[PDB]
DNA sequence: GCCTATCGATGTATATATCTGACACGTGCCTGGAGACTAGGGAGTAATCCCCTTGGCGGTTAAAACGCGGGGGACAGCGCGTACGTGCGTTTAAGCGGTGCTAGAGCTGTCTACGACCAATTGAGCGGCCTCGGCACCGGGATTCTGAT
DNA sequence: ATCAGAATCCCGGTGCCGAGGCCGCTCAATTGGTCGTAGACAGCTCTAGCACCGCTTAAACGCACGTACGCGCTGTCCCCCGCGTTTTAACCGCCAAGGGGATTACTCCCTAGTCTCCAGGCACGTGTCAGATATATACATCGATAGGC
């Protein structure tokens, strides 16, 4: 059977997704999201087509790069894992609450 | 000489009604001084770019309160709408 | 006097001159200052009754910028209308965290 | 197997190896796997912060559509100015 | 000529920013020699961008430009990091980066 | 109907520049609002400026004196320089 | 006596934050912010409030700094602060890259 | 004993236990060594930052003296507001 | 007990080959930039004004500096053991296209009420003056912790 | 839980100077009439949105194995804290200007303003090659047990 050293396989998910420039999350349950969040506070909303796409790719940066600095505390702590307690601490830095 | 405007008499008057026994400091007055042209820019700063981005060239009542309600948070804007449209209302009526 | 005629403290005309004289539309509504001047109105009247409150609390009468650094601070949506806001003359809250504690 | 569906919570959407797929973009090796369900409570109360500014431009201008730039000019206000989107 | 960004030595316009100055209500009188400077430094910025581009769209072998090499540019040079600090880019990707701590020795 | 748009002066300066460059509609479109949103930053800034010393006006001055808060060391530098070729060259036309 | 390390520390803790003036000397930092005008501009003065206001934003930076490098190395399950710490807080805020 | 003073670096001035004084305030219980020398070159480096801003501001005005708020009109261009000194 | 080794095993890179899509390019055309002119006021300039910033000295006084001793913490190494990654087969809904209507955006066209504009008038709101009491202030006695037994 | 010890905490007496009124006074708010533009409103096409199904095909789902992390443990070194005591520069107070901020009044050029005009710059069609996609093809790296040190 071959199977490799648990911790590879990520290396080399790793540089693939850092070249590819597609969504990653799909367009079809991020559609559906955004229509529940806006109905607590309008209901009867359309959505533009592009209105879906514009969200998503502002939604994607910021969970990038907040992947980006939850990545350093993980490695602050001599750790890889990203335990959650990580991004309620880099989240605090950046002041967001 | 120079004459300075301020906002050194309206904040005291407004002290004495929630507070009647109750002084302020010149050093905390300079803060409400700068605290109001500081919210008054953000207000009608925001509020220039309601009316711009619809193509339109007037300030109303309505691009205030669609700037209230983008500015402060959650439950500040609920009380900002409501004591905001009870003035007008008041000044609607009155001559 | 429109600051009476709405039944309001701060100065309409003011007001309505800065946002002619300001440059903020080509334009400017006659309901838009009389609304402004209510929302600076209960905004000031917001900060003061949390100010004063602080005063009560250290048995002083008159407000010094330490009191107006407790009120918005311990506000939850005062402090995020003023988050990135430093106060001269404040410090900062009283806090220690769990860690730092001797055993 | 059908009397009736899960119709689960629709935060479930963003699916278990589609946040994976956002750590390895972001330079992370090694996941946990409480962070599945900590995530989704990050993103839900993202989309509220702008969803939220999306509406009011958007009653506002008396219509029923938010189109590209009720997010543009929602985004601006939070300072993550998007580009690309037109204007 | 008629025309005033041949005038200036410019490509890009300068009646049209003059017009875009003015129905912006910045200022009550917007002085003829501020579109002049305005689109000069409209077009270095430009001027930088698009040679940056250019040189890593060469590098994946591409004739067009496309946002992927867009994103490749203004994070490489530290200069235009500074300036687009909290920009998102659509169709953008990241910077290819690893720390050394996750490699294996 | 008529939309105002930057595409012709982008394309034009990238021939300048990279004279074989073609450029993509989603990259074109990036700079279309790139453009515009170095404008709003200056003379959004630029009119903060003038209503500050209690002027009513916006020369090429205030432009200098905006250019130079914003943009870094390295890119303000020329900036004010290929500003001032631009506009002697217009007062001498 | 002589105290515990520990309980000296959370006096003073217990004092500053109560206190609420300025904590850096006055003419040492005078020294400093006219000693940084040279490298822009040549034979400029200072008004007495502007080297007040001037002081009043680097100490609630450093405040606001220690603060947050505080809960960075209470994360790596230590007590005290590092300058591999700071380094770490001044890179997720976006302030150094 | 004097022959020469030693006129120190002037960035020494923000003393070893000003500093100390500092990270107090801030919550901190118990502070490294090596942090003296560093916390030196993050206020250099942000006050650089400020009175660039600073001097523009009064090199456009036509003036020698940078007042209060050519400090505070400098600080909101970096967001970080300040209150109290007037305007 | 270790570095090398050498495998096929999966994985990318590179190769040309073929082809669809948007990319430029041409056209007609219309809105908007340019030429032209003249009136007004903002901005330039000079001049005079008096604050207020820079200078250093004297003295003082408490913070800063220097050193030491010790103990609490950072530190690394160890052994645990679970919660991870990995892979497989299995199941599922995203993708895609494709119908279906119609709201709703975007458009022109009216039309009138609103706010700019200007002049006339006076008092709210400024600076300056003035006085009194809130809080700094310390000293003592009273307390609450702290370390040591 | 006890003991004595430094270090806050309060109570009170003092007093000082900043806030609180007071008054005069002027720029500016208000009242008023005039007015033309923006914007509200109504009517109108019609493009794009929403809802379902139909269908292929991929990713998501789940399950087991195990292994490399996370994790807590001990021990050890030292780098810190804490006190004690000289030392020095900061704070305060002052002398001593004089540059420059900020005041005035004046002049004029430059901008806004309307007017007339005329192509630069639009929408839209239209070929066409530049990348999309691929399969092949070679070449890498990757563990794995193999060999010999």
């Amino acid at each position: 059977p071959h199977r490799y050293r648990p911790g590879t396989v990520a290396l080399r998910e790793i540089r693939r997704y850092q070249k590819s420039t597609e969504l990653l999350i799909r367009k079809l349950p991020f559609q559906r999201l955004v229509r529940e969040i806006a109905q607590d506070f309008k209901t009867d909303l359309r959505f533009q087509s592009s209105a879906v796409m514009a969200l998503q790719e502002a939604s994607e940066a910021y969970l990038v790069a907040l992947f980006e600095d939850t990545n350093l505390c993980a490695i602050h702590a001599k750790r890889v894992t990203i335990m959650p307690k990580d991004i309620q601490l880099a989240r605090r830095i950046r002041g967001e609450r | 000489k120079t004459r300075k405007e301020s906002y050194a008499i309206y904040v005291y008057k407004v002290l004495k009604q929630v507070h009647p026994d109750t002084g302020i400091s010149s050093k905390a007055m300079s803060i409400m001084n700068s605290f109001v042209n500081d919210v008054f820019e953000r207000i009608a700063g925001e509020a220039s770019r309601l009316a711009h981005y619809n193509k339109r060239s007037t300030i109303t009542s309505r691009e205030i309160q669609t700037a209230v309600r983008l500015l402060l948070p959650g439950e500040l804007a609920k009380h900002a709408v409501s004591e905001g449209t009870k003035a007008v209302t008041k000044y609607t009526s009155a001559k | 006097t429109r600051s009476s005629r709405a039944g309001l403290q701060f100065p309409v005309g003011r007001v309505h001159r800065l946002l002619r004289k300001g440059n903020y539309a080509e334009r400017v509504g006659a309901g838009a200052p009389v609304y402004l001047a209510a929302v600076l109105e209960y905004l000031t009247a917001e900060i003061l009754e949390l100010a004063g409150n602080a005063a009560r609390d250290n048995k002083k009468t008159r407000i010094i910028p330490r009191h107006l650094q407790l009120a918005v601070r311990n506000d939850e949506e005062l402090n995020k209308l003023l988050g990135r806001v430093t106060i001269a003359q404040g410090g900062v809250l009283p806090n220690i965290q769990s860690v730092l504690l001797p055993k | 197997k059908r009397h009736r569906k899960v119709l689960r919570d629709n935060i479930q959407g963003i699916t278990k190896p589609a946040i994976r797929r956002l750590a390895r973009r972001g330079g992370v090796k090694r996941i946990s796997g409480l962070i599945y369900e900590e995530t989704r409570g990050v993103l839900k109360v993202f989309l509220e912060n702008v969803i939220r500014d999306a509406v009011t431009y958007t009653e506002h201008a008396k219509r029923k559509t938010v189109t590209a730039m009720d997010v543009v000019y929602a985004l601006k206000r939070q300072g993550r100015t998007l580009y690309g989107f037109g204007g």
